[PDB]
């Protein structure tokens, strides 16, 4: 998931928006 | 631009992106 992907790989701020309420 | 974000640096980015909307931080 995102926590792992952002750290183990890379992620975009657009991918992070999926986690907003 | 792409991001390498571990630990507390990820929750800072979540805070920035989501702001007043708030967010869930849900690791595995
Ligand atoms: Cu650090």
């Amino acid at each position: 998931g995102i926590v792992e992907q952002c750290c183990a790989s890379v992620c975009s701020l657009y991918q992070l928006e999926n986690y907003c309420n | 631009v792409n991001q390498h974000l571990c630990g507390s640096h990820l929750v800072e980015a979540l805070y920035l992106v989501c702001g007043e909307r708030g967010f869930f931080y849900t690791p595995k």
